[PDB]
């Protein structure tokens, strides 16, 4: 007869833990190996700063119980 | 490998770059999740607000009204009651 | 260590074709068959309003390429 698209969205919150000597990139890498979340296709901002690789958790003092916003692919 | 993008004005920078993170949350947001409430990323931009000495925090009248100039920019559309991005010019 | 929460944004629009004398429990078992979409976990919205199982397509006078949007577990 005739067709549909169903728009299904994601829009949700996961809860993982990780320690302050650990690099950014085991986190981007763990929710990538968990998840399935891409790191540099869904570009990652922690308490209203952009993630370094090379930097620690220590070095943006991810405390507990923080927000991580993962926005997809822009620009 | 982005660094010297920010500009000098001695006061005007952070601001500027403030607002372009909060444009950066929701612009990336509404390129894929084109369907949401004032709420939703008011809730959002006052978390980013709050969490640091991002202007030491924002007001209604100028979330409500960052929203008003995307609209009058033609950079937001707004449908029933709820905003989305025009992933379309026409 | 420490706790954190990512939240996590992931759209897709699905498409299939359905019939004006079918129920929308039809599209219920549809999506919940092809990607395990739970109805009771994550509703179905149409314009602003929630596609009742019971009801019929034709009842919502639904067009080809029409888009709907699921949303998460709210009534």
């Amino acid at each position: 007869g005739m067709q549909i698209f169903v728009d299904t969205v994601q829009w949700k919150t996961i809860t993982l833990e990780v320690e302050p000597s650990d690099t950014i990139e085991n986190v981007k890498a763990k929710i990538q190996d968990k998840e399935g979340i891409p790191p540099d296709q869904q570009r990652l901002i922690f308490a209203g700063k952009q993630l370094e690789d090379g930097r620690t958790l220590s070095d943006y003092n991810i405390q507990k119980e923080s927000a991580l916003i993962l926005l997809l692919t822009l620009r | 490998g982005s660094e010297s993008d920010s500009g000098m004005a001695s006061q005007a920078d952070q601001k500027e770059e403030e607002l372009l993170l909060f444009w950066t949350y929701i612009q990336a947001m509404l390129t894929n999740l084109e369907s949401l409430s004032l709420d939703r990323i008011y809730n959002m931009l006052r978390m980013f607000v709050v969490t640091g000495p991002a202007l030491a925090e924002i007001d209604l009248q100028e979330l409500q009204g960052y929203l008003q100039k995307k609209v009058r920019d033609q950079q937001l559309v707004y449908s029933a009651g709820v905003y989305r991005l025009p992933k379309n010019c026409s």
